[PDB]
């Protein structure tokens, strides 16, 4: 269940990339021109930084996801070689 | 003539035989356990030869007690079981055994369990949809009468409560004969299922073959042959229409491999027998109807660990008209039946055979719950104020009719104190067409769960307030 | 002459003894009509993998060498039965007359036996004719999850192939094979009655391999299928052979390999399974002229699991062949039918395998829709949006729609040239969305019945010629003129 | 002297021989099918040595209608390929039989498919530049000579026509040759290729060695090394510069881990031959310049589910100088050779082996590149209006430089009949150090497609 959930992980954070992304360029397009998508600003240009620190964070985590997804993908691999040789193994 | 016990492991048996005198494959031999705690007739069944009058049996019984050199005999045939009429109202084991009454069926005609599957030009595809009643099952996994159901899900999802559901709804009525397997199942189910058909007076109607979960590999392997015999017999012989419940099927597979590495089989993928395919596709052919002759079979098919994928459930799939998937995800919401509407599936659902009606009000149904998992994820890390206006809207279109697929079935009466309900299939058809076009949209998501009808919809919105 | 004896027997394997002049893939005899395959040859016994009815093979048995390869009989009385991997009708119609027999494993046309595959095979489903064409000779797989439409993709090219098959010309015809392996029954059935419905039998043979047969059975059914396909197309007849699935195959002979004891590799599978289907797919190829020009096309089907195309065996086959489909349950689910994921399917053969006038009109397909999945998490918006942008939004929803296509209607390719003209000159930007797909249909309808010399200028041609072109404009002005929408709005100009 | 074959299973064979006359390891045995229908002679190449005067070999051929018993000769010698000027502008397999004229090469001599790298001393401990005379290769990602050059393009981006290309330079610059190795050669492929190089008159300068995809592993295992001893040969006995093409080396990887398998080998991680390092090793250190000529390989590398520390395309890597991507997106725009110059790259290009001048040249272009791509969602979506007067400066720029980075092919001369050019180093550096500059910038975008040096972008711009 361990590459199920990081592949559900790898969707999710791809999801979340692209609608940050989409985000940043409209905040983009509405500075040349309520909603708490604007970083520090409470605490358009402000939702601009957050959203391009939000996308490229979820891109980070994209490329870690698919490092972990692929290190989960090889040793599936090598787990299931290991108990088919180990059985034929035992019968020979 | 008689063999002699070489090699005992587990539930595999190597049997010595003169020159001229090895059995048969599949035959059943007898050997005795004499040891007095235990003492029994062992039934083993041929599973290979050897070489040098060598066969390797698998053992029906526990093996505990088994000598090396005792004396084994060929009884000459394979295993077989009491056919007829008789069997009907009574609970046997997977060698024919009646264990409400020893000793009944003994003088009946016995039938061979092993048996090829109807001839390809006999088989006709059906096509005629089989009601039931269940909002989600009725609407988006049209049963088919005389078709191949089957409910997949992990353990403990529903499939068995589904089962008890369809027997409530469709073999109360049935005008037919119904067998029910339970193979490798709960014993505790099994004393439930039978004093629950008496309750009913469906047991009259029903045979029942049990060998369950407790009992050796061989048993498992073999029930649900035995079962399907017994069906068979019903289909072919007194030309009524059946109804076959099998509880689980997937236990037929997992005694396979239990014992395929003791009969010197190299292990495939997963841990699986190499032959899981083969011996599948054997016993499931064999469960069909043909022309004319009627057999509606529903199979609960356990999926290990909720994993599709699983070679098991995978190689499944392909012998299904319909096929029901519970998720857990849709479990651990509360939302019973379990159904995953996006990953079930019917081979009816097509206008041709529902009605351009039913059809396209099932395709937007699937739309918008498919469009509600893609949003998911934005809705949580970002909250649901960042969709669009009209994503706002299918979101909450989507919740609502999550819930409305909910129902209260009548075998979930005692896991919820509140009786089961019934919708017809019309009034689904509506209901939901109303639901994807947002007239049900001011209502509380909370008035949809676990309901019939619009009547029961009216009523729980009334209850929480607001108006239908 | 000589008689070997089994010595042991399990699981559909019987080793024999004996034997010493036994080929290796020899068809044996045993008694009571079961026939086997000699497999493992060693200096102790053969192992022979039974091709059904396991179960009456007994330790002692005597077992005859036929002295042959396995084989098959082909030739045209295959047309319209259905068949068994050794050739066997099991339609219950009667004897199959033979032209001859052929090997299963007679060798590939060679390197310098081929010619480029430059003849379309139109399959009628827009998406594939073109995004992803098809021509004679190729390998195209259909790869995807469980329901996703692969049969039906499948099946509609086999009915797509009737029209050509009423010319009477062999040059156009296409005799179709359908390979069912582990298929069960009824649905082999069903299969059989659609293609019937369509009119298709008259030119299809089925080679079925249910899911009861022996592995053995599983494991030849694309061999078999393959051979009959073969005789065609050294005979100058052009051949498409579907395989459904080759999953099932590789899952049959692993297990074969399993019980015969061969060194397992990934995933359990021997270390030739690539080679299995690599010789397979490698006998649909385009002949040169010399050898008569005949070809076969090639269409196996892979099922993956969650999507895993990096799994083995569709890794292999993805190798193999010459493009891909890929077929997804989100877009099935979407309602993209047929659920072809248009930006990773490809076909190497590409523009090769496609009539001008398609090529003309399918030329901005790719980046139409490559700009609509950029742009996709701007519709929310639609606003402070580039007005180029927002048309390509507009357009590129659209074309999806013109994509769409209800099962078992394949349509003639002089069709889809002009439904991907109203898609991609802009004819379709006046009309709601929602309404393409009947707008398309109509029209499509309207020239048919009024102005049928559009469509038989682009079929006699293979262009869609100034004249033709203007010609059907106006009779797109016209009858948007008379169209209704669904919201009841104008789709004039 | 002869043998007999004992076991057969699939393609591998168990051959018995007299007490003094056990074969080699990977010497090549003979045997022959004497079945009418799949009549022919097998090829075994020695694998092991099983004790009892036995042998396991793998079958380079489908042992169908093989039999127990039948004889068995040994050759004397491994796999032995035709070497020599004959080869070129023919196609051979992997055991060295021509496919398009059966039995022309017999006469040849013959090499041993089976050789050592070169010895230390005898390698050059100083890496050097190939120049192909190609803008975008030269400039960006510089190939080494006798390096080894990834090539990654899917279908329909110019990966054919830039093999011409590569075939064409080789030829006519360096007075080298070609060898093409098809590793999994797809068939209807192989055809398609050996007609296109006929047509476009390169064959007479390439030798083509196909080990098919519908073979047993063991050719495809043994193609590589086939088409690596004919370049050798070129290399060290013709004194020429070789161009070696692989396509496929991971087929090439995949069939060493199939031949692991079928002699019973435990798999190692991920299913691969316990034996990967070494095989990719033995190919890949064999293609090296020595002796003041070189052999230099581009080979096309599948990854596995696109994970690059897989170990095949990590293995792979570890011997690789560069990577050449070709891109969709640039063939999309007319721009020969599609060329990926963001995503290709070199281990060669930095200031201790191009010079500080070349380094900083491809540097700012590729600065100006990458600024250019970050810009253009931007500019898709909002629209060029939105941008900075500088930004706007900057796209300007930049789309001309990445318009001159495209050429006029010599391998593109059949398609538009304008012949090619070749653009000596230094004035591809002095070029584009002009252009980052900006002082090309008034002339018209499309004076910067597919031309050579500064004196052809003259010409184009008076011409327009
Ligand atoms: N173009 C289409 N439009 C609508 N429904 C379709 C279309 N193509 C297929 N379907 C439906 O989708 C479902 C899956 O079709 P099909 O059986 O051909 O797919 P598959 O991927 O081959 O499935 P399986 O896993 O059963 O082999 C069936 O209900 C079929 O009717
Ligand atoms: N329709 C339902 N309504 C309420 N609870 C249910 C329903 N179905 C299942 N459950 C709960 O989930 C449990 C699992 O059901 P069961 O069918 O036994 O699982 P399995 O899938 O293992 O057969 C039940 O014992 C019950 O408590
Ligand atoms: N430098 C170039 N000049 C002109 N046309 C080219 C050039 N490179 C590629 N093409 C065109 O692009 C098409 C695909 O290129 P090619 O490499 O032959 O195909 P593939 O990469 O699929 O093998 C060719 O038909 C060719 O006409
Ligand atoms: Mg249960
Ligand atoms: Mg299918």
């Amino acid at each position: 269940a361990t590459l199920r959930e990081l592949r559900g992980r790898i969707r999710s954070a791809g999801s979340i990339k692209k609608i940050t992304k989409a985000q940043e360029l409209i905040a983009t397009s509405r500075i040349a021109k309520d909603r708490g998508l604007c970083g520090a600003y409470n605490a358009s240009a402000s939702r601009r930084r957050a959203m391009k620190s939000a996308t490229d964070n979820a891109d980070d985590l994209i490329k870690a996801l698919t490092l972990a997804a692929n290190r989960e993908r090889q040793a599936q691999i090598t787990q299931e070689i290991s108990e088919i040789v180990g059985g034929a193994n035992a019968l020979a | 003539t008689a063999g002699r016990v070489v090699r005992i492991t587990g539930p595999v048996v190597d049997v010595e035989f003169p020159r001229g005198s090895v059995p048969e494959l599949f035959n059943a031999l007898h050997a005795e356990i004499t040891f007095g705690a235990l003492a029994k007739t062992l039934t083993l069944e041929v599973a290979q030869h050897l070489g040098d009058s060598l066969v390797r049996c698998i053992s029906m019984q526990p093996t505990d007690g088994l000598v090396r050199g005792v004396e084994v005999t060929d009884t000459g045939a394979s295993i077989s079981v009491p056919v007829g009429d008789g069997v009907k109202g009574h609970v046997f084991n997977a060698l024919g055994d009646c264990l409400d009454d020893p000793g009944y069926g003994k003088d009946f005609e016995h039938w061979s369990i092993h048996r090829k599957p109807p001839a390809f030009s006999d088989l006709e595809p059906r096509t005629e949809m089989l009601e039931t009643g269940l909002k989600v099952v009725d609407l988006l996994t049209p049963y088919v009468r005389g078709g191949k159901i089957a409910l997949f899900g992990g353990a403990g999802v529903g499939k068995t409560v589904l089962i008890q559901e369809m027997i409530n709804r469709i073999a109360r009525n049935f005008g037919g004969t119904s067998v029910f397997a339970g193979v490798g199942e709960r014993t505790r189910e099994g004393n439930d299922l039978w004093v629950e058909l008496a309750d009913a007076n469906v047991l009259k109607d029903t045979a029942l073959v049990f060998g369950q979960m407790d009992e050796p590999p061989g048993t498992r392997m073999r029930v649900a042959l035995s079962a399907l015999t017994m069906a068979e017999f019903f289909r072919d012989e007194q030309g009524q229409d059946v109804l076959l419940f099998i509880d689980n099927i997937f236990r037929f597979t997992q005694a396979g491999s239990e014992v395929s590495t003791l009969l010197g089989r190299m292990p495939s993928a997963v841990g699986y027998q190499p032959t899981l395919a083969d011996e599948m596709g054997e016993l499931q052919e064999r469960i069909t109807s043909t022309r004319g002759r009627s057999i509606t079979s529903m199979q609960a098919v356990y999926v290990p660990a909720d994993d599709y994928t699983d070679p098991a459930p995978a190689t499944t799939f392909a012998h299904l008209d319909a096929t029901t998937e519970l998720s857990r995800a849709v479990f651990s919401k509360g939302i019973f039946p379990a159904v995953d509407p996006l990953a079930s599936s019917s081979t009816i659902l097509d206008p041709a055979i529902v009605g351009d009606e039913h059809y396209r009000v099932a395709q937007e149904v699937i739309r918008i719950l498919q469009r509600y998992k893609d949003l998911q994820d934005i809705i949580a890390i970002l909250g649901i104020d960042e969709l669009s206006e009209e994503d706002k809207q299918l979101v909450n279109r989507a919740r609502r009719i999550e819930r409305f697929l909910s129902q209260n079935m009548m075998a979930a009466e005692q896991f919820t104190g509140q009786p089961g309900s019934t919708v017809p299939l019309k009034e689904t058809i509506e209901a939901f067409d109303k639901l994807t076009k947002g007239e049900f949209d001011h209502l509380p998501e909370q008035a949809f769960f676990l309901i019939g009808g619009l009547d029961d919809l009216a009523k729980k919105a009334e209850s929480l307030g607001a108006k239908l | 002459e000589e008689i070997g004896t089994v010595i042991d027997a399990g699981d559909g394997i019987a080793h024999v003894e004996g034997l010493p002049s036994v080929m290796t893939q020899e068809l044996l005899e045993f008694p009571g009509g079961v026939l086997g395959v000699a497999l493992n040859l060693d200096e102790h016994s053969v192992g022979a993998v039974i091709l059904g009815e396991f179960e009456k093979i007994e330790e002692g048995q005597q077992v005859k060498r036929t002295g042959e390869v396995l084989s098959v009989p082909v030739g045209d009385a295959f047309l319209g039965r259905v068949v068994n991997p050794l050739g066997q009708p099991i339609d219950g119609q009667g004897d199959i007359a033979a032209e001859t027999r052929r090997a299963l494993e007679l060798q590939a046309p060679s390197v310098v036996q081929r010619q480029s595959v430059s003849e379309p095979l139109q399959t009628g489903i827009k998406a594939i004719d073109a995004m992803t064409p098809i021509g004679r000779g190729q390998r195209q797989l259909i790869i995807g999850d469980r329901k996703t439409g692969k049969t039906a993709v499948c099946v509609d090219t086999i009915l797509n192939q009737r029209e050509a098959w009423l010319t009477g010309d062999p040059k156009q015809q296409v005799r179709c094979v359908y390979v069912a392996i582990g298929q069960k029954g009824t649905t082999i059935a069903s299969v059989k009655r659609a293609l019937e419905e369509g009119g298709a039998m008259e030119y299809t043979t089925i080679v079925a391999a249910p899911a009861s047969d022996a592995a053995g059975f599983k494991w030849l059914a694309p061999y078999t299928g393959s051979a009959i396909g073969q005789h065609w197309m050294y005979n100058g007849k052009h051949v498409l052979i579907v395989f459904d699935d080759l999953s099932k195959q590789a899952d049959a002979y692993r297990a074969i390999s399993l019980l015969l004891r061969r060194p397992p590799g990934r995933e359990a599978f021997p270390g030739d399974v690539f080679y299995l289907h690599s010789r397979l797919l490698e006998r649909c190829a385009k002949l040169s002229d010399e050898l008569g020009g005949g070809s076969m096309t090639g269409l196996p089907i892979i099922e993956t699991k969650a999507n895993d195309i990096s799994a083995f065996i569709p890794t292999n086959v993805i190798s193999i062949t010459d493009g891909q489909c890929f077929l997804e349950s989100d877009l099935f689910n979407q309602g993209v039918r047929p659920a072809i994921n248009v930006g990773v399917s490809v076909s190497r053969v590409g523009g090769a395998a496609q009539i001008k006038a398609m090529k003309e009109v399918a030329g901005s397909l790719r980046l139409d829709l490559s700009q609509y999945r950029e742009l996709e998490a701007f519709a929310a918006f639609a606003s402070d949006l580039d007005a180029a942008s927002k048309a390509q939004l507009d357009r590129g929803a659209r074309l999806v729609e013109l994509l769409k296509q209800p099962q078992y209607s394949p349509l003639a390719v002089e069709e889809q040239v002009v439904a991907i003209f109203l898609g991609t000159q802009g004819h379709l930007d006046s009309v709601p969305v929602e309404d393409v797909q009947r707008f398309e249909s109509e029209l499509l309808e309207h020239v048919k019945a009024s102005h049928s010399d559009i469509f038989d200028g682009i079929r006699e041609t293979k262009k869609l010629s100034e004249e033709a072109e203007e010609k059907l404009v106006s009779v797109i002005n016209e009858f948007k003129k008379g169209f209704q929408a669904s919201d009841g709005s104008s789709v004039v100009v």
